[PDB]
């Protein structure tokens, strides 16, 4: 039996579902909307997306066939009923938190952003950490609707709460892409390079990035919504938008060992030509360099 | 003037080299770039007009990762472009091809670059090489260039640092053979050298520094202190300014007797090291346990035969000779009786500098031993039967016998190394 | 410095493919051949396996070698299959028949000569060749006799250069052809005089790895291919990256054969789990020495407990503490002295080389020079025993330009080889 | 007591290396995850097939 | 002090799945393998039982085993199953049968190799193993049978590290399968043989200790399991946690064992009792030791009042004063001297836990070498004669590859311990 917060997600998927408010949702939007590699099964590797999605089928063919094609909300939260009956078989410690995940995770609700519709690995206003803050990520883009992308060209050196909200989807790890149908657009071979990403906040002032979108991304194939905030470094000074404060996250898996060697040699030779000229004027007492 | 010209021979030679020359620039306020942000640097960088400090050394491999790692290092603007030689093709674990076939085509450039190094010094005390004996290329062209070294320059010091094999830990097969076939060139043409096993410094490190996970840099370092704690009467003043020469007389008995073993105090990290109180009878002691050697060598199963000490900090000379009276009158080390004196002590005002990134703790006092003991016979008589195992059945022989060299000089340095021993256990032989 | 890799056989074009591919991914090149890597280090010793041209486009240093023209096409499918040159696609117009003889006297004698054209021209361009690293399947025809006789003349063309072959020795249970041990043997006898590292690998050991190592459920040869291919870079990852203590193809030889006939070694690679236990594992050196040792692991069909280990090599990869790999192999040396040869002290070599593999925080390449090794030997002489009691099937090679003692001579060649073996185990 | 006043920021330093290798050690974790990922995603790749 | 735990059989499965339940919950790792403990004291000495991985996954030291893949299925589908490691679940395809010959010698040997492997990378692997903590039971086949074989293995492999074996010895009151007599006599002369400490379990004291101490309606073996699983955690609170008196599982060999062959021990747990009656009760040292030496606290069914004891081991855990613990076994043995073997001073050695259990104040394990353990022996060796006499249920023992001969020597080194263990129950000065 589904308490609020269920009742609350479900409600909400079949209300943006039904975009009419007719209480009339048709099975071909439901194979849409759902996002069956969020299945449990299918994302501990012993279901198929596609059976899932057959399943769904089984589920809901006969009420389809009395209801002509089309599903009612009442019968869908009786579904989500059954879904969550069958979550306390399953082994997690937490079966109604497992069940709004798993509810948000089928029907694409909650912390999604906007421009391209992935949900963050992990909380959008935390500064990424370890490989979601060394791998590059995807920079994708919605067509129409299709999603498409190009790998590999923005550095995880910048925070994407510092984005607009309308702005955030277009970057995204393979992580989160992962499940999702991406089409995707080879780059074009060019010098390492980076172009920032700036974007209007008010008349004549503006804010953004620096340096986290590969000039290996093809500006032709940047369609038209992503060519006004992707800018070249000169054109951004010019146009003397404000800078975010991002992180240089120094990749390790290439870190020689005599990398460590140097470490602290500027400051230490530094506080030591103090401790050598202190010596030399004659105000340095005890510890004193002898040459 | 007091310059002295470091050589760093195969690979382990070069890390060695790059963490004395960082403790180096530490210690004499030198920048990476090369220019400090008192002409004391002379003896180990060469001084220049410009305001930088070119390094007083030779980087030597037939292999070229470990020079193009320097190249592309923090110390590209302080290392020459030359003085980093590099070679096209490794002696690999070879012996007889690093001394004979690949060793000839490079030793002619090295010794230009060394005759270049000498003519730019003006009172040049010594060579310093840094080579490990196992490696193919360190074994083989270290020897190449100390004959070459011996031959050109006559009578002058030459200091080695070798990482002989440990008596467990090997990271080569034809170790061995390396070794054995190295010792006839480090004992003929080597003024002194200096045991610098690995297992001895991983040991010490995982005692008294604390690291549970020690790897080759701070064996590196170690060597780097070590080092320094011999120059630094050289490089700065103290008391008793001791010189290579100096400390040469004093430690090297008999021409053959000058393979020297080194220990180090107060090794300890910063964490522990702020309770304890590091007096000159306490770092003494812990110099003279087995503990603080830097081999695998227990002077208790031999006899002291020379002991030198390079005293560092606030040091002062009374308890210099409390402690060394203390150690004459302690029972568990005994002296070689036709030695009585057996001590050399140099005293310094400069305390030891802490490299960042390191593991040693900061000390007000410090203290460095260099000595030939009896029980020095051990390190050889492990490593000749070693040899003798792979030798009997004459496995691995022809890798060295197809690269030009005979299979008689296996048979000539393992003579050669057992009068090694022969005259270290009659040294040591009661009057 | 530089390697020059050829692969013969569609056995052998298969291997290299997927090694071209996991080089490209470990160097940052593309399919189309451009430079994406985000470090230095990774452009430092491009020259080992890549050859630049004038548009600074990186080409590899490799040939293609194989009678099947229909293999080519299959390349050229293959996502990186752009990556290589044109001119080194040498293939045949007739099919090898899956005969050695076809491969080694007729056909291969006549494509051999543009084969050592390109083969001296990758040689020219190279700045200071190290050696040259061939792929084929010993139970082939083409794969088994052109690549014995292109070993051939390379090593007498190139005498200080390194042969490092990659043989794909045939199973019983894996046995999908009944020349098998004619192709083997005609084979081993070239392998032993010619090559100076002939290491092998054994389909049954790879479908057990893939089965119980790696647990896969449906795994094609792709998965093989790619166990081959990350363990075939382990041999090199010393020489394209830097290391606290590294080695090369022949630092590495120089370590592991002590005579000259027993050159064969048999294959490992640390770390493989599995799906369900990839985040129970905790990554360490200790871990990758349970591993590496583990026989059931080893990439052979030869169980190192029946024999005993001459030399052996550990290339180590990724940042790790020196005495943890030192102390791991003086202790398994300690442990289990007696599956260790008393005379030969410290059998166990041990390299490390800084980068790690794309993905994993630290893994290791084995190389084992183990007198276990000559089980295979016994199985496929005991084939060919039986076979040839009654001589049957050879008249195909026979007619193919083979007189019927240089077999004989090649299966005395492998029991001289299979006697130092087990004079040395016993 | 000089050396001592050094000492701390010795170990200032020997902490923050700490905290970097921690930071490497959360890396590593997490790129053994992505494996686990990696071999989920070809599994229901072939399961589609 | 790492201690390695191997599991066989159903009720060993299930023994000790409650058991790392127990142990996860006082440690502080959740299923998932991540520390949510609220303590320091929980994670200094987590390595005893737990190998932390890269990520913080604390995986136990448990090598799990049967010849039926349903029961590791259900450790697996279990709610801590997800913290076992997955290459430790060590089954086959065939089940024992309740065989003691399949277990041991067909079916059991085939598989025992790789079983060896895993138990040789998780010992070796620890900085000092303590030793090994084998859960059975001996009525089983691939509990008792293969169970056995590990015993016998690692005996031959480490021969210094403490061997400690939780058999649960069936009894003819709630005999729910008919082969005991057999199994039991032949992997009791097993277990003396090369066993540290066989510290054994009887199902019907279990019971008894449901149905009257907890006042429980309809208990489950989970419920059964629970108690077990309490003294399982309490044999080496003193390992995991500090106190004002430390001891380990070679104190209490030493301690418990005057000689080699009387290694079999009495289990007690303190505080038992009733949520009804949990609130009525003023629980302290005094109500400790009247409970811990209850018979009917005793979940295994022998009255000590039939025989002496040898030792007692009283391991408790809680923040209290040290004067009365020692004056109470003290007391105890001035009065019940009689209970007592004269030629022993203190028969009770007791030591301190400064942790209690997760939501108690305080408790106490109880370990009674006793002269009445014999009684369970001589109960199952009439049946096993019986049975014996008449060649009963010996053909599918005999074509497995074991022989009458076999069968003998069991009945005689078993009655041998009985002899050993009444000359000392009936012993003078
Ligand atoms: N102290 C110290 N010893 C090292 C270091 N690196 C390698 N070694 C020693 O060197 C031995 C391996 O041979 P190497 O010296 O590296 O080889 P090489 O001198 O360059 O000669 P080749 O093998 O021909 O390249 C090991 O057994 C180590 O004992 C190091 O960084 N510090
Ligand atoms: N590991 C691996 N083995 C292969 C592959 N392709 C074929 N084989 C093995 O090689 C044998 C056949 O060799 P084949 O391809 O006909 O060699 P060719 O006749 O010289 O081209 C079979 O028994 C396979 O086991 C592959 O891609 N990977
Ligand atoms: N305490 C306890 N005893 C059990 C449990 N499961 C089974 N048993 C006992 O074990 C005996 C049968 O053992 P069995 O399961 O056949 O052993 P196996 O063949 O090795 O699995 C029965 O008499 C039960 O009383 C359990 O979870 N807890
Ligand atoms: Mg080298």
């Amino acid at each position: 039996m589904l308490n609020d917060s269920e009742h609350h997600l479900v409600d909400v998927a079949f209300q943006s579902m039904d975009t009419n408010n007719t209480g009339m949702v048709s099975l071909s939007e439901v194979k849409k909307r759902f996002f069956a590699h969020a299945h449990p099964r299918v994302k501990e590797g012993s279901m198929a997306p596609s059976a899932a999605r057959d399943t769904l089928d089984y589920h809901f063919g006969l009420c389809a066939a009395d209801h002509e094609g089309s599903i009612t909300f009442d019968e869908f939260l009786k579904y989500h009923e059954k879904l969550a009956d069958e979550a306390y078989d399953e082994h997690v410690g937490d079966v109604a938190a497992f069940t709004e995940k798993t509810i948000m995770e089928l029907w694409r609700l909650g912390d999604v952003l906007l421009p391209t519709g992935v949900r963050p690995a992990f909380p959008v206003t935390q500064k990424p950490a370890g490989l979601y803050a060394v791998a590059l990520m995807t920079l994708v883009w919605v067509e129409r609707f299709v999603l498409r992308g190009i790998k590999d060209v923005v550095r995880p050196i910048f925070a994407r709460g510092d984005l607009p909200e309308e702005l955030q989807g277009y970057f995204a790890y393979p992580e989160e892409l992962a499940g999702m149908a991406i089409d995707y657009v080879a780059p074009r071979l060019s010098i390492q390079r980076w172009y920032d990403f700036t974007w209007e906040y008010s008349e004549g002032k503006y804010c953004g990035v620096e340096g986290i979108i590969s000039t290996r991304v093809d500006l032709e194939s940047l369609p038209a919504g992503l060519r006004q905030f992707v800018c070249e470094h000169v054109t951004a000074v010019a146009r003397g938008t404000t800078w975010m404060p991002t992180t240089l996250t120094t990749n390790p898996m290439y870190k020689k060992t005599s990398s460590a060697y140097g470490c602290g040699v500027n400051e230490e030779c530094r506080k030591i030509h103090h401790w050598k000229v202190k010596t030399f004027e004659g105000k340095q007492y005890g510890n004193q360099y002898h040459g | 003037m007091r310059e002295a010209i470091c050589i760093h021979i195969g690979q382990a030679g070069c890390q060695v080299g790059n963490a004395c020359w960082e403790l180096f620039c530490l210690e004499h306020g030198i920048q990476p770039d090369g220019s400090m942000p008192d002409d004391a640097f002379n003896t180990f960088f060469s001084e220049t007009g410009a305001g930088k400090h070119v390094p007083r050394c030779l980087f030597l491999d037939l292999e070229p990762t470990v020079v193009d790692e320097v190249r592309t290092g923090t110390y590209r603007q302080l290392f020459n472009p030359e003085q980093l030689v590099s070679g096209k093709e490794d002696a690999a674990n070879n012996y007889a091809r690093g001394h004979y076939t690949i060793g000839k085509e490079i030793v002619d450039l090295a010794l230009d670059r060394i005759r270049k190094l000498a003519d730019n010094c003006t009172g040049l005390q010594g060579f310093m090489v840094f080579h490990a004996v196992g490696g193919g290329t360190g074994s083989g062209l270290g020897a190449l260039l100390l004959e070459r070294l011996s031959v050109d320059y006559g009578k002058k010091s030459k200091l080695g640092y070798t990482v002989y094999p440990s008596p467990q830990v090997s990271t080569a097969v034809v170790e061995p053979y390396n070794c054995v076939l190295s010792t006839h060139s480090l004992l003929e043409h080597t003024d002194v050298a200096t045991m610098l096993d690995n297992e001895a410094i991983y040991d010490l490190t995982r005692r008294s520094l604390d690291i549970e996970r020690p790897s080759y840099t701070n064996v590196n370092r170690l060597i780097g202190q070590v080092v320094s704690s011999l120059t630094a009467s050289l490089r700065f003043d103290g008391a008793l300014n001791v010189d290579l020469t100096e400390f040469q007389t004093n430690l090297v008995p008999y021409p053959r007797i000058h393979f020297v073993l080194t220990s180090y105090a107060p090794v300890v990290s910063a964490e522990k090291a702020y309770h304890e109180q590091l007096s000159v009878a306490d770092i003494t002691n812990s110099v003279f346990e087995p503990a603080g050697m830097l081999t695998k060598c227990d002077p208790r199963h031999g006899k002291y035969m020379s002991c030198c000490l390079m005293y560092r900090g606030d040091v002062v000379p009374k308890d210099v000779n409390a402690a060394i009276a203390t150690i004459k009158t302690k029972r568990t080390i005994q002296f070689v009786d036709w030695c009585p004196t057996g001590f050399k002590c140099g005293i310094n005002y400069q305390p030891p500098t802490v490299v960042p990134g390191g593991d040693l703790a900061k000390v007000q006092r410090a203290v460095c031993m260099i000595a030939n003991s009896t029980a020095i016979a051990e390190v050889f008589a492990r490593i000749d039967h070693k040899f003798d195992l792979m030798y009997s059945k004459r496995a691995f022989v022809h890798w060295y016998v197809g690269e030009g060299m005979e299979e008689g000089e296996f048979s000539e340095a393992r003579e050669d190394l057992a009068a090694l021993e022969k005259d270290y256990e009659e040294v040591g032989a009661e009057s | 410095r530089e390697i020059v890799s050829c692969q013969a056989g569609q056995c052998g074009n298969q291997i290299g493919s997927k090694f071209w591919e996991v080089i490209s991914d470990e160097h940052g090149v593309d399919p189309t051949g451009t430079y994406q890597g985000d470090s230095d280090l990774q452009l430092e010793r491009i020259n080992v396996y890549f050859d630049e041209s004038s548009g600074g486009r990186y080409v590899p240093r490799a040939v293609l070698m194989d009678l099947e023209p229909g293999t080519m096409d299959s390349v050229r499918a293959g996502p990186y299959g752009q990556l290589f040159r044109p001119d080194n696609f040498i293939f045949g117009q007739s099919g090898a028949g899956n005969n050695w003889a076809k491969g080694h006297y007729t056909e291969g004698a006549e494509l051999i000569d543009s084969v050592l054209d390109v083969c001296r021209k990758e040689a020219e361009s190279c700045d200071c060749l190290q050696g040259f690293q061939l792929s084929h399947s010993l139970g082939g025809g083409t794969g088994s006799g052109m690549g014995t006789l292109l070993i051939s003349k390379l090593r007498e063309e190139y005498p200080d250069r390194i042969m490092m072959t990659f043989s794909v020795i045939p199973s019983p249970r894996v046995s999908d052809t009944v020349v098998e041990p004619y192709n083997t043997t005609l084979s081993v006898h070239q392998l032993v005089e010619n090559s100076d590292e002939s290491m092998c690998i054994d389909n049954e050991a790879l479908y057990d790895i893939c089965f119980r190592t790696l647990k896969l459920t449906t795994p094609t040869f792709g998965d093989l291919n790619h166990l081959v291919a990350a363990v075939m870079s382990g041999v090199t990852c010393c020489l394209r990256f830097p290391g606290q203590l590294n080695s090369d193809l022949r630092k590495l030889a120089v370590n592991l054969v002590p005579f000259p006939r027993l050159h064969f070694f048999m294959m490992g690679f640390a770390p493989l789990t599995s799906r369900g236990s990839q985040q129970y594992r905790g990554l360490s050196v200790a871990e990758l020495t349970q591993q590496m040792f583990d026989a059931k692991n080893m990439m052979q069909a030869a169980d190192p407990r029946h024999g005993r280990y001459l030399t052996a090599s550990a290339l180590f990869r990724g940042r790790m503490s020196t005495k943890e790999v030192d102390e791991q192999m003086l202790n398994v040396q300690n442990k289990n002295s007696s599956y260790f040869i008393e005379w030969i002290p410290n059998n166990i070599k041990s390299s490390i080389c800084d980068i790690p593999p794309k993905g994993l925080k630290m893994s290791v390449t084995f190389i084992g020079n183990n007198t276990c090794i000559q089980e295979m030997f016994r199985r496929v002489g005991e084939q060919f025993t039986g076979m040839f009691r009654r001589k049957a099937f050879l008249h195909w090679y026979t007619g193919e330009g083979m007189d019927e003692m240089e077999f004989t001579e090649a299966e005395s060649n492998m029991n001289d080889l299979v006697s130092e073996y087990q004079q040395y185990q016993d | 007591m000089q050396v001592a006043d050094a000492r701390y920021e010795q170990m200032d330093a020997a902490a923050e290396r700490r905290r970097q290798e921690a930071a490497e050690d959360l890396l590593y974790a997490q790129q053994n995850a992505e494996a686990q990922r990696v071999a989920t995603e070809r599994v229901q790749r072939d399961l589609e097939e």
